[PDB]
């Protein structure tokens, strides 16, 4: 299907504004709308979004309303302002992927035959990216239920347009990884990556709590992947692998050695260049 | 409208130019008497057929 | 008049396609709406109608819209197939009122019951219970020759109008081929 | 290299006040041009 | 904030610019450039322009309102485009020339050979010809 | 009787819409309506902005369409929250920030319906990284100038903080219209959901970047220092001569090994430090 | 009937001319080198739709 | 059954457990690999068969508890390597 879905900052912001605009109830309620955007070379881009009215009682989650006329009427407005953008999917806060959001996609399947739903939290206090993009994929089997239809995840990242980036960076003026070198990498990928790995691993452990207190009767497939995960663990570091590592870890140190030595020489010449400067100035002065 | 129409013409000083190519993708390309070319999208207050290159 | 908004609740059950009135209970339904939607309009030149299917699940065709022709045309291609889920049907119409146009329109929904109705009472009282809480009166019209007098809705409608709550009323039709015509007059007259 | 930078911050001493060309000349010229620009 | 003043001075670049020409640098922070409108202007160079590109006569972009170096464009041209094969190649072999070996050899030894075997000329000591005239009867 | 402390707060989101629409029609002058709420007799705050369809060819803001205005306004209310049109914005591609003759004429129309309407100009080309360039404006009455009495009745040193742009001053700045200070509202939920989201990655940290290609990159870079270093020797003897300004100008046509050599060294040390470090970090995380 | 015809002319008084030149090179996606066929060489942008 | 560390099934150790002669186990391993059901290589010098990936199967309720152990012993190892960098790289952060 689609390899990845890029979400522009404007759409991200128009969803936070939507929740606060209607979230006067306070306790809890999702918010659902319709996404707009365009894609090229099998890579989706989402730029604009508008709010579609949507209500649903909590009990017996098979009741909900989405205004088709509002979707059709408003899209006539957005089409006039910008013709390039056409409906591509829908969004909803829905932190936990509520169950009823598998027949809703059928409602929006009319306007976009291959639509994607992006769940974007409005109240994020976490470390991961707050944009999960799912696509509908169909396959019926004899294990789950006679009617089988499940979402498949597509990697999503926050994009940036030339005009939006100007505003986005102006709006922050709060913190930036200035001098983006060894300092940002040691923190933007190494430490953060470990944090994510732990959380995902902890997520797996939480599900495995079913061993004692069964929640679902062994999903079967989840176990299959977990078995493959363990086999894929790098082979014990005791064989010829250890020699290969040293022959490469040390090989990288020579370049570091050479780079440092060149750095010292240039640093020493720089001090000489400056030191002779003030000595010459002082000598002439007195 | 005539009051507004005369207002543009009321600026009597015109800049004589020679029509270069009466393109039909009913537009006109002119060459003012200052060695400047242009692409007037709308011909203006003149017929599109009375103007020959 | 009185700035009313009605949200029609159409029926398309599989046993609803038998013609015991004249052109089967599909044209009998289509003529029935025509004599109400136009009747629903023409009093206040700002009204609103919406047709909702009572098929297996949430099936809504046209939303809150002042136009009149959309509903009629949208009624076609509504060939009946399946069972009727009344209990979860009104609530869907219920939400449509909540997300309405300018809220200064009085809210009501006329029901178009039909092929054998299914309910367990008790819950129906709760179904009528909530709607009667929030400035809502429903209009279930007995039709399709359900059990005589439909003594399951009887415990339903009275709940809304209970405590001297004058409003919409249950309307029944003879099992014989009684043409729909203006026979529907209890709600339109004064309720 | 760390030591080298250690002696780098000593040399700077009273070397910041260095006007490029001048101050009065630029200001006077700008004011005259602005007055004529309006009319 | 230094990183913020650097990203704020770029406003002087802007889209609408007039391509000029670099003539000579008078001192650091200043230079002499020639505008395509036809003139020679004394402008001030931006403090972020890599001076390594400030070569002899080259392409430099000047601010519209007040001429001032704001970029260094890659080399280009207007009425001279290299022949990119396609249908714009001559389509004539050396075997289609009616036996002009002596003339054919001379052009080979003065144009084609130096480009390929450049290092040989230095080794022998000859100075490669720097342009060949082709004069003769009409046809 | 204005208060010369208007301080039109715009948004953390209305600005992005203004810029996106401005850049979309960069050659032309797109126009739209601002949906904000008056709060004080001293401040006017905008919350949301929606665009108006372009009439067609022509770089102008000639007129607004009444029917389109109503249709969208009557449609946003039923889902969002009611808002009243407080001003209109049109994007100047690269001219600057001011009001032209047509823009002034269109502006008095809005002021007629609403007394305190605010006109905004957004420039999508001049704004680059940290400067957005808006400079919202408003009209001054011709009667006052005929009367000669200065308007805005300044009662605080708040409006005279931004020096008017000379380009804007050439036009009817402080003559046919007066600028109003513009600031922004920012909250952590907005910021944390934008700053901590824009440039991030999920798992790229523990990726060893094509170990075969890594050393090849090192060889090419290091080999460049072999020739670069040699030119460094030739760049030290001829230096430290008379007229260093002459020396300074002498480095305007030829690569300077002093800076070029350092640039390569910087990339070399970080690439291996990161690349090497991930090697040991991975060797413990996975078995 | 003539009033409608006159209105058409009034709809053309707001359309201005455009300088004519030929593209020389494409520096980037939004930057071009164009020489107006009267005078100097300019680096100018490009309309998104085009 | 064998832990991933050893996985050095010898030719004899396979024939005995399947009732084949030593001079025939070779066709068995290829048959398994041909279908795509196990992955590995065959070394007919020391008479060894390497296995690297046996197709996953079902684990009723006890081998899944053991799977929990291998995640606890692994989450805690990754946890330690996180604070190690965070503590010795306090200056390089934020
Ligand atoms: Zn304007």
């Amino acid at each position: 299907a689609v390899q990845k879905v890029v979400v522009h900052p404007l759409v991200l912001l128009s969803v936070v504004d939507h929740f606060n605009r209607i979230g006067k109830v306070g306790n809890q309620k999702r918010v659902v709308g319709v996404l707009l955007g365009s894609w090229q070379k099998k890579v989706l881009d989402v730029s604009n979004s508008f709010a579609v009215p949507f209500d649903e009682d909590d009990k017996d989650d098979s009741v909900w309303f989405l205004d088709h006329d509002y979707l059709e009427n408003m899209y006539g407005m957005f089409k006039k302002v910008n013709a390039r953008e056409r409906i591509v999917g829908w969004y909803h806060t829905g932190p936990k992927l509520h169950k009823n959001d598998i027949a809703i996609n059928e409602l929006m399947k009319r306007y976009c035959p291959n639509s994607v739903l992006v769940i974007i939290d409005v109240k994020p206090k976490d470390l991961g990216l707050p944009t999960e993009a799912y696509i509908s994929v169909e396959e019926v089997h004899d294990d789950g239920t006679p009617t089988s239809k499940t979402f498949e995840h597509v990697t999503s990242e926050i994009g940036a347009e030339e005009a939006e980036e100007v505003g986005v960076e102006h709006l922050l003026r709060d913190i930036k990884d200035t001098t983006v070198g060894t300092l940002s990498q040691r923190i933007t990928n190494q430490v953060h990556g470990l944090k994510g790995l732990n959380s995902k691993l902890l997520d797996i452990r939480s599900y495995l709590e079913k061993v004692a207190t069964g929640k679902l009767p062994i999903n079967h497939q989840i176990i299959y992947q977990l078995q493959d995960v363990f086999n894929l663990l790098p082979d014990v570091s005791l064989q010829e692998f250890v020699k290969a590592f040293y022959l490469k870890t040390n090989d990288q140190m020579v370049v570091v050695y050479l780079a440092s030595l060149i750095r010292s020489v240039v640093a020493l010449h720089n001090l000489i260049n400056n030191k002779i400067a003030n000595r010459d100035a002082e000598k002439k002065e007195g | 409208e005539n009051s507004e129409k005369i207002k543009v013409n009321k600026t009597l000083p015109y800049l004589v130019s020679n029509v270069i190519e009466l393109l039909d993708v009913k537009c006109a390309v002119i060459k003012t008497s200052t060695r400047q070319t242009y692409f007037l999208p709308v011909i203006g207050l003149v017929d599109a057929e009375k103007l020959k290159p | 008049m009185v700035l009313e908004s009605t949200m029609v609740c159409v029926d398309n059950s599989e046993y609803m396609r038998n013609g015991d009135f004249l052109p089967t209970r599909l044209q009998a339904q289509q003529d029935a709406v025509n004599i109400v939607c136009h009747s629903k309009t023409r009093s206040n030149p700002e009204n609103n109608v919406g047709l909702i299917t009572l098929a297996n699940d949430c099936e809504v065709l046209t939303t809150l819209t002042p136009d009149t022709g959309r509903i009629l045309s949208k009624l076609h291609t509504v060939q009946p197939k399946g069972k009727i889920t009344f209990c979860t049907g009104i609530r869907v119409a219920h939400l449509a009122l909540k997300h309405r146009q300018g809220k200064n329109h009085k809210m009501r929904i006329i029901a178009f019951v039909g092929s054998p109705v299914e309910d367990n009472e008790k819950d129906l009282v709760k179904l009528a219970k909530r709607l009667k809480k929030e400035k809502v009166n429903v209009d279930i019209i007995n039709f399709g020759e359900e059990e005589v007098n439909t003594e399951k809705l009887t415990a339903f409608v009275n709940t809304l109008n209970g405590k001297d709550g004058t409003g919409s009323h249950l309307v029944t039709v003879p099992p014989g081929p009684s043409l729909a015509d203006a026979l529907i007059s209890s709600p339109i007259l004064a309720g | 290299h760390n030591m080298s930078v250690k002696a780098m911050r000593f040399p700077p001493k009273s070397y910041n006040k260095d006007l490029e060309s001048a101050e009065e000349r630029r200001e006077r010229e700008q004011q005259d041009l602005e007055f004529a620009k309006e009319m | 904030e230094f990183l913020h003043a650097q990203e704020e001075v770029k406003r002087i670049q802007s889209i609408p610019l007039v391509i000029g020409q670099f003539l000579e640098a008078v001192d650091q922070n200043t230079a002499i450039v020639g505008s395509t409108t036809g003139s020679n202007y004394y402008v001030r160079i931006l403090s972020t322009i890599d001076r390594e590109l400030l070569k002899p006569n080259a392409s430099v972009a000047l601010h519209k309102h007040s001429n001032a170096l704001v970029d260094v464009l890659p080399p280009e041209a207007d009425s001279s485009i290299m022949m990119l094969t396609s249908d714009q190649k001559p389509d004539v072999m050396y075997a289609d020339i009616g036996g002009m070996d002596i003339q054919k050899q001379e052009v080979r030894e003065a144009v084609e050979l130096p480009l390929t075997h450049f290092e040989l000329y230095k080794q022998i000591g000859i100075d490669p010809p720097r342009g060949v005239l082709m004069y003769g009867p009409p046809g | 009787a204005v208060d010369t402390a208007e301080q039109v707060y715009i948004s953390s989101l209305a600005l992005l819409k203004m810029l996106k629409h401005g850049r979309a029609g960069v050659p032309m002058e797109v126009m739209g309506l601002m949906l904000g709420e008056f709060v004080d007799d001293y401040t006017v705050r905008v919350i949301d902005v929606f665009a108006m369809p372009q009439s067609g060819t022509g770089v102008s803001v000639e007129a607004v369409d009444p029917v389109f205005q109503a249709k969208m306004l009557d449609m946003l209310k039923q889902t969002g929250r009611p808002e009243m049109v407080v001003g209109w914005y049109h994007s100047h591609p690269g001219f600057g920030c001011w009001l032209s003759g047509v823009d002034i004429n269109t502006q008095q129309s809005f002021e007629a319906l609403s007394e305190r309407a605010v006109a905004v100009v957004v420039d999508p080309i001049q704004s680059v990284k940290g400067k957005v360039v808006i400079d919202a404006f408003r009209l001054i009455n011709a009667n006052m100038m005929v009367l000669g009495h200065e308007p805005r009745q300044t009662t605080s040193n708040l409006g005279h903080l931004n020096k008017p742009s000379i380009q804007a001053l050439i036009h009817g700045l402080n003559r046919h219209y007066y600028s109003i200070t513009i600031n922004y509202r920012k909250n952590e939920l907005e910021q944390k959901m934008l700053l901590n989201l824009h440039k991030k990655s999920w798992m790229e940290g523990l990726t060893l970047q094509d170990y075969s290609e890594h050393c090849k990159h090192n060889e090419s870079v290091v080999k460049e220092m072999l020739e670069l270093a040699k030119n460094y020797n030739k760049a030290v003897e001829e230096e430290d001569k008379m007229t260093p300004e002459q020396l300074a100008i002498k480095n305007v046509g030829k690569q300077d090994p002093k800076r070029h050599l350092e640039e390569h060294v910087d990339v070399l040390m970080t690439s291996n430090i990161v690349q090497c470090l991930a090697a040991m970090l991975d060797t413990v995380v996975f078995k | 009937k003539q009033y409608e015809k006159s209105e058409n002319d009034l709809k053309a008084l707001q359309s201005v001319g455009q300088i004519v030149g030929e593209v020389l090179k494409q520096l980037t996606e939004e930057k071009f080198i164009v020489k107006a066929t009267n005078g100097p060489r300019y680096v100018v942008g490009c309309r998104r739709q085009l | 059954t064998r832990p991933a560390n050893h996985r050095q099934l010898t030719f004899e150790e396979i024939a005995k457990s399947a009732k084949i002669t030593v001079n025939e186990v070779e066709l068995l391993v290829m048959k398994a690999l041909s279908v795509g059901l196990v992955k590995g290589s065959i070394d007919e010098v020391d008479k060894r068969v390497h296995m690297t990936w046996v197709q996953p199967r079902v684990l009723d309720l006890q081998q899944i508890k053991g799977m929990k152990d291998r995640l606890e012993f692994w989450c805690t190892d990754v946890k330690s390597m996180e604070m190690l960098v965070e503590h010795q790289a306090h200056d390089i952060l934020t």
